[PDB]
């Protein structure tokens, strides 16, 4: 709900229709929200959210060390031939043709 | 508590990761200051030899 508000924002095109979805989609939060509430105890919701916040950190930190090897990381590394096709795995984006990055 | 000291902490490796790859140059200089953490106006100028 909110990337989508936030998308809106950054692409001008303020689609007049678009705000009874919002609101639809907000009170369905409400209410699953609160049968959560409703359904498991305060500090079990507690300790997922703790669980949860841990998860986000340790992606950042993974994240972190790929992005800053990629700096350090600058051609003479050859082509290594490495085999095996499981499924595709072409990008995470979904596909990678480009990289003539040539220098 | 406990919880929000662990958001302090994830907003403390969301900062340390801002800092590396948008203010290119700076790891060297992070050890020694301890006290007043003023926004040390990042000039931008230093870095194209060229």
């Amino acid at each position: 709900f909110l990337r989508s508000l936030h998308d809106d924002s950054i692409s001008s095109s303020v689609h007049p229709g678009k705000e009874d979805l919002r609101s639809l989609s907000h009170q369905q939060w409400m209410s699953m929200a609160e049968k959560v509430w409703n359904t498991h105890t305060p500090n079990h919701i507690l300790a997922a959210l703790e669980r949860l916040t841990l998860n986000s950190t340790q992606e950042l930190k993974k994240l972190q060390f790929s992005q800053a090897a990629d700096l350090s990381k600058g051609p003479s590394c050859q082509l290594k031939e490495f085999s095996e096709p499981i499924t595709q795995s072409r990008s995470c984006n979904e596909s990678t043709h480009l990289d003539p990055q040539e220098t | 508590d406990k919880y929000l000291s662990l958001e302090e902490q994830s907003t403390a490796a969301l900062t340390s990761f801002t800092k590396e790859h948008f203010f290119e140059g700076m790891s060297k200089f992070v050890e020694g200051s301890d006290e007043n953490f003023q926004l040390v106006q990042l000039n931008v100028n230093s870095f194209g030899e060229d």
